[PDB]
């Protein structure tokens, strides 16, 4: 059937370089306007570059000069050369094939890229531990802290998955040391924080980090 | 068909001079006119020098004028930017391009930018 | 450059409601518009183009109406898997080939629930290197319109704290939010009250929890 | 006799640039002070030749090539240019030697439910040649199915037409384009001023 299958995306430091391929089927990409289209994350859609099928190339203000849009008529591929690499240039990049005033109609699954503004670092995990203030009657609210971590993602599993109910692991957020900060906290039973072991299991892959981190009372 | 080269960027000191060089191919280098740009990170491309097919008028932007000499060798194929008194604010990356000279009823040379272009030569001044 | 702008940001509606979300265009663009759906971890879907016509393979409650600098996208009747995030898109710009609106996202009508507002002091064990986080935890209320305000001494803060919301719950349809002000050890020490404050919809006055450094 | 430059300037309507019109000026004599003298051309831009002196020439050969297109798309109306006109509607030689006039026409070629009369080429494989026309209707082909004169996915029109309203913004409004080109060769003259 007819679908654009996107690749090449992962981390890379400022300058480094990295090359997008967006292979297609159900369409030819020679004969068609084919464009990138990224999303930052939490934010909206931008136009990166198109292609044009007579070989015309044009590009966003922000990428003119440093990203290069390219075709293979051979593989059906359509290419996006990423050089000089900034913190701005983070997103999921989405290539799509273009009918101008009948809209982008065929879009691919997207690919992530990261540019490393930060250091690969792994998380601190601090306890939010449980307390009067924390306490809603028969129920009360306790977590983990995972701070300062990049990148994404991280895991956040509480008991080994013996504990789900009343799970929140809130989206990461960045601080403006470029690291990541998350939060995962779980109601539970007042009467059982003397009884039941209560542990957040943090995995960063990228890091090969794993805390596990027991949540005590008072 | 067009087909441009730059080269001889680099690291230079505020004070410091670079020269720049760019190798054309692909159409008769004599009979149109050539201009060196500019793009810093986060700015627009800016126009830097603009010369004739025969070199006799060259023109500059207020902001290299008296520093930037623009020249071209019609026996080779290349095209010179020679920068003196660099400052931290030449920072970008320069490119050369082919140029159409226009005129209008009350105006002089002005310079329109053919949108072909090469991958440009890094000058960082710090 | 041409601005779009759409209008709400966030809209809470229920299944089979009317709903209209607008884009707004800076100058007057005929019909050169087009709708979009995105989820989720979802690559963008064509609605509409030309600002009135249908997507083939699009359900018909989708319709789009509107030229020159006011747009609208109406769904007849909203179904279940109409939830999603909608864009609008400028065609045939320059400089930008295309430009893409802010967004609305559309999100699940439900009774009005307050907050459990939970304060959590800083641990000892993040103390002993040299930081201190606070945390202020809203669990499962509706509407997500909650304001979380960090009092130190009571000095409202601001520029040291960020806050994570989470998508609508799976079975209650609600949100949580975490709110996290960070100080250093030395800023930390120099000051005694800090509380977390909460208005809400669900909250007829503000809800203030907080702690005595030391306790 | 003098050359009929009011046929094409003043011409009630113009050409789509798809299929622009070309007014072939031969044997008469022009009086270019009408055209570089008004101040009703937003864009009045000459390549090879300087505006106040085109009284004080001789030319071979001239022609004058008329179309509509979008305030936006005039910048592509230039030698070197790229774009959906410059590349599938209207090609000028990188060698241009003429001149490019264009004037606003919001009061003219826009109507309140938009004038789609005006149009230009959306699908093509090819960039046009300097100085070319295509006014093919064929379907576009955007796959490997031959669409054999039925639309639908991967089979389209190439022909789509501009969305002219007065409420459109002067990058989408109609601006309507002159383009004059001048041959000096070695050869009798044809076209002189007075
Ligand atoms: C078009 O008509 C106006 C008004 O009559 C006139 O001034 C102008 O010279 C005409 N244009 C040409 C090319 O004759």
């Amino acid at each position: 059937e007819v679908q654009l299958v996107e690749s090449g995306g992962g981390l890379i430091q400022p300058g480094g370089s990295l090359r997008l391929s967006c292979a297609a089927s159900g369409l030819t990409v020679s004969s068609n306007y084919m464009s990138w289209v990224r999303q930052a994350p939490g934010k909206g859609l931008e136009w990166v570059s198109v292609i044009y099928s007579g070989g015309s190339t044009f590009y966003a203000d922000s990428v003119k000069g440093r990203f290069t849009i390219s075709r293979d008529n051979s593989k059906n591929t359509l290419y996006l050369q990423m050089n000089s690499l900034r913190a701005e240039d983070t997103a999921v990049y989405y290539c799509a094939r273009d009918l101008d005033v009948y809209g982008l109609d065929v879009w691919g699954q997207g690919t992530t890229v990261t540019v490393s503004s930060a250091s690969t670092k792994g998380p601190s995990v601090f306890p939010l531990a449980p307390s009067s203030k924390s306490t809603s009657g028969g129920t009360a609210a306790l977590g983990c802290l995972v701070k300062d971590y990049f990148p994404e993602p991280v895991t956040v599993s509480w008991n080994s998955g013996a504990l789900t109910s009343g799970v929140h692991t809130f989206p990461a957020v960045l601080q403006s040391s470029g690291l990541y900060s998350l939060s995962s906290v779980v109601t539970v039973p007042s009467s059982s924080l003397g009884t039941q072991t209560y542990i957040c299991n943090v995995n960063h892959k990228p890091s090969n980090t794993k805390v596990d981190k027991r949540v005590e009372p008072k | 068909e067009v087909q441009l080269q730059e080269s001889g960027g680099g690291l230079v000191q505020p004070g410091g001079s670079l020269r720049l060089s760019c190798a054309a191919s692909g159409f008769t280098f004599s009979s149109y006119a050539m201009g060196w740009y500019r793009q810093a990170p986060g700015k627009e491309r800016e126009w830097v020098c603009a010369i004739s097919g025969s070199g006799g008028s060259t023109y500059y932007a207020d902001s290299v004028k008296g520093r930037f000499t623009c020249s071209r060798d019609n026996s080779k194929n290349t095209l010179y930017l020679q920068m003196n008194s660099l400052k931290p604010e030449d920072t970008a990356v320069y490119y050369c391009a082919r140029q159409a000279w226009y005129y209008s009823p009350y105006g002089g040379p002005e310079f329109e930018a053919f949108d072909y272009w090469g991958q440009g030569t890094q000058v960082t001044v710090s | 450059d041409i601005v779009m702008t759409q209008s709400p940001s966030f809209l809470s509606a229920s299944v089979g409601d009317r709903v209209t979300i607008t884009c707004r265009a800076s100058q007057g663009i005929s019909s050169y518009l087009a709708w979009y759906q995105q989820k989720p971890g979802k690559a963008p879907k064509l609605l509409i183009y030309a600002a009135s016509t249908l997507q083939s393979g699009v359900p018909s409650r989708f319709s789009g109406s509107g030229s020159g600098t006011e747009f609208t996208l109406t769904i007849s009747s909203l179904q279940p898997e109409d939830f999603a995030t909608y864009y609008c898109q400028q065609l045939n710009s320059y400089p930008p080939k295309f430009t893409f609106g802010p967004g609305t996202k559309v999100e699940i009508k439900r009774t009005v629930a307050a907050p459990s507002v939970f304060i959590f002091p800083p641990s000892d064990e993040q103390l002993k290197s040299g930081t201190a986080s606070v945390v202020c935890l809203l669990n499962n209320f509706y509407p997500r319109e909650a304001k979380v305000q960090w009092k130190v001494d009571n000095a409202l803060q601001s520029g040291n704290s960020q806050e994570s919301v989470t998508e609508q719950d799976s079975k209650d349809s609600t949100y949580s939010l975490s709110s996290t002000l960070t100080l250093s050890k030395a800023d930390y020490e120099k000051h005694k009250v800090y509380a977390c404050e909460v208005t809400h919809q669900g909250l007829s006055s503000p809800v203030t929890k907080s702690f005595n450094r030391g306790e | 006799n003098l050359c009929p430059f009011g046929e094409v300037f003043n011409a009630t309507r113009f050409a789509s640039v798809y299929a622009w019109n070309r007014k072939r000026i031969s044997n008469c004599v022009a009086d270019y002070s009408v055209l570089y003298n008004s101040a009703s051309f937003s864009t009045f831009k000459c390549y090879g030749v300087s505006p106040t002196k085109l009284n004080d020439l001789c030319f071979t050969n001239v022609y004058a090539d008329s179309f509509v297109i979008r305030g936006d798309e005039v910048r592509q109306i230039a030698p070197g240019q790229t774009g959906k006109i410059a590349d599938y509607n209207y090609k000028l030689p990188d060698d241009f030697t003429g001149c490019v006039i264009a004037w606003n026409s919001n009061n003219l070629d826009s109507k309140v439910g938009g004038n789609y009369n005006y149009l230009y080429r959306l699908f093509r494989k090819s960039n046009l040649k300097p100085f070319e026309r295509d006014i093919s209707t064929e379907i576009y082909q955007a796959g490997s199915t031959p669409c054999n004169g039925v639309e639908g996915f991967n089979c389209y029109f190439p022909l789509q037409s501009y969305g002219f309203q007065p409420t459109n913004g002067v990058g989408y409004q109609p601006y309507r384009v002159v383009v004059l080109s001048f041959e000096l060769l070695h050869a009798p003259a044809t076209v002189c001023g007075p």
